[PDB]
């Protein structure tokens, strides 16, 4: 029923939008992968999943700032793998537990080919994870944007 | 613990590059990120750049922008730089670091083991030693000092040792000062015992390392 | 570029004392964006502080950063003696990746008296025809040292380089050497020869002096 992050910028419970400060590879190189491990730094958790049975997915992804540059990336649910940005339903991975677990969402952001100099604006948007939440009990499809902010600035070196 | 290694403070005239190089084939270059860093005297540290060992893309400052160009030789697991005009503004010591994986940040988590780049001009010279005596007027004083005063000596890798295996307390191996005549210049001073009781024949040498001379003499007090 | 200044250049400190060394930053950046890394005198750096929180491998619990925006802080709790060296702040905010300017973190150790030895050349100095007079302050504290060439009583400028060593690992003092450069001849024509201690050397600071030939 809620999704917090790392940094303290929490989601209320009927949803609604905030910042994930995400502290990154400052250097990735093209093959290899810029692992945004947001499993790592936004989470999210069920009031009480003994008649909630809640359905917890990642309805929507967005690339913004500097992921939109260069970077393009496949987002993986629980070790699946979707095109990010994600314009197509995840499959429901519930999270049927009063415990928060740590949300597994990955972006596998591989810059494009050699793009150039300098890339993902420290302070910046990285991307719009925009979460659905859904459950049998009601039809309390709810909505929660994170909006995911580098904390720091990558590299795309050239060579 | 897996380490890098570098080569020693080399010698190197105003307008030519040098061939600084960090290698390690022990921790998979196909691993980390192996920046570079340098360090001049007295004013901080200025980040050099970075390239990649597993596919040789470098990234660096602007201020070493066509500058220092950091290479990757990851069959041999060596790192060169290139630093043509190397100017005077450029004499520093060079370091070579890697970035780790520490949470999910990335740092500079094993150092090289450093090299000093000179760029002062002119030719090298021998450290010519020069005995003190200590201060026999005061005799009774015992705690004087004599020492061997490493003149018109560059560039820097002087190692004066006294005993040459030996007296490990009172060496005070100074760094060395521009001279008016630009040649550098260092002095060793020891602590030697009391007088009377004090009667060694204290050998002094110096292994000047791009001029090798094992220039050396003994210091005998004078009794005026 | 990113400007970043610290304490300029200048810490001193006990086997124990707190050393709030900050990192002042053009722009507020975030914590994940600075570094810490400690570079002892003629020897490699060592990474000391990631991510303004977590310290590297090898770095004491001693140590922890703290601070956010444009003010950063390296609160250390109990500092020990074999911590002494220059400790670069960086960003990794942008990247210039500047770092900083350094502070050299010496030691503040108790006020050691300094001790003046003045050495006249020896006779093979003179047969180089470049006499140069030294004279040393052996152990002392602090560095602020500019000891006063005497000529026949008379002060002589230009003609004093001093080289100060760093900190020593055994009592924590300076050694600064005072060379006074000369020719055989104007060395033969003055007698008397002396050099004057200064800082905490003595209020009427003890000059020592020798005759020459004698």
């Amino acid at each position: 029923f809620a999704c917090k992050t790392a940094n303290g910028t929490a989601i209320p419970i009927g949803g609604g939008s905030a910042n994930v400060y995400v502290n990154l590879a400052p250097a990735v190189n093209v093959g290899q992968n810029l692992v945004v491990d947001l499993s790592t730094q936004i989470f999210c958790h069920n009031d009480y999943p003994e008649t909630i049975t809640d359905y917890v997915t990642l309805q929507r992804g967005a690339a913004y700032g500097g992921v939109l540059s260069s970077f393009s990336g496949t987002v993986k649910y629980n070790g699946s793998s979707y095109p990010f940005p994600t314009t197509s339903e995840t499959p429901r991975v519930v999270y049927n537990s009063r415990t928060d677990k740590p949300w597994p969402v990955a972006l596998y952001l591989t810059p494009v080919s050699s793009a150039g100099g300098v890339a993902i604006k420290a302070g910046s948007l990285i991307a719009v994870l925009i979460l659905r939440q859904t459950n049998n009990y009601n039809s309390d499809d709810f909505q929660f944007v994170w909006n995911i902010y580098a904390n720091n600035d990558v590299v795309v070196p050239t060579g | 613990e897996v380490q890098l290694q570098q080569s020693g403070a080399e010698l190197v005239k105003p307008g030519a590059s040098v061939k600084l190089s960090c290698k390690a084939s022990g921790y998979t270059f196909t691993s980390y990120w192996m920046h570079w860093v340098k360090q001049r005297p007295g004013q901080g540290l200025e980040w050099i750049g970075l390239i990649h060992p597993n596919s040789s893309s470098t990234y660096y400052n602007e201020k070493f922008k066509t500058r220092a160009t950091l290479t990757v030789d990851k069959s041999s697991s060596t790192a060169y730089m290139q630093l043509s005009s190397l100017t005077s503004e450029d004499s520093a010591v060079y370091y070579c670091a890697r970035l780790g994986y520490g949470n999910s940040y990335w740092y500079f988590d094993v150092w090289g083991t450093g090299t000093t780049v000179t760029v002062s001009s002119a030719s090298t010279k021998g450290p010519s030693v020069f005995p003190l005596a200590p201060s026999s007027k005061s005799t009774s004083g015992g705690t004087a000092a004599l020492g061997c005063l490493v003149k018109d000596y560059f560039p820097e890798p002087v190692t004066v040792s006294w005993n040459s295996g030996a007296l490990t307390s009172g060496v005070h191996t100074f760094p060395a000062v521009l001279q008016s005549s630009g040649l550098y210049s260092l002095s060793s001073v020891v602590t030697v015992p009391s007088s009377s009781l004090g009667t060694q024949t204290y050998i002094c040498n110096v292994n000047h390392k791009p001029s090798n001379t094992k220039v050396d003499k003994k210091v005998e007090p004078k009794s005026c | 570029q990113i400007v970043l200044t610290q304490s300029p250049a200048l810490m001193a400190a006990s086997p124990g004392e707190k050393v709030t060394i900050t990192c002042s930053v053009s722009s507020s950046i975030s914590s994940s964006n600075l570094h810490w890394y400690q570079q002892k005198s003629e020897t490699s750096p060592k990474p000391w502080i990631y991510g303004t929180s977590n310290l590297a491998s090898g770095v004491p619990i001693r140590f922890s950063g703290s601070g956010s925006g444009t003010s950063y802080s390296l609160t250390i709790s109990s500092l020990e003696a074999e911590d002494a060296a220059t400790y670069y702040c960086q960003q990794w905010r942008s990247y210039p990746w500047t770092f900083g300017g350094g502070t050299k973190l010496e030691i503040k150790r108790t006020v050691a008296a300094p001790s003046v030895f003045i050495f006249p050349p020896s006779d093979e100095q003179l047969k180089s025809g470049t006499a140069s007079v030294v004279c040393l302050l052996n152990n002392f504290y602090p560095r602020e040292a500019k000891v006063q060439w005497k000529v026949d009583n008379a002060l002589q400028s230009g003609n004093s380089q001093e080289s100060v060593t760093e900190q020593d690992s055994k009592d924590s003092t300076y050694s600064l050497s005072s060379t006074l450069t000369l020719s055989k001849a104007d060395y033969e024509k003055h007698k008397v020869y002396a050099c004057e201690v200064t800082h905490q050397g003595l209020s009427s600071p003890v000059t020592k002096s020798f005759n020459r030939g004698e």
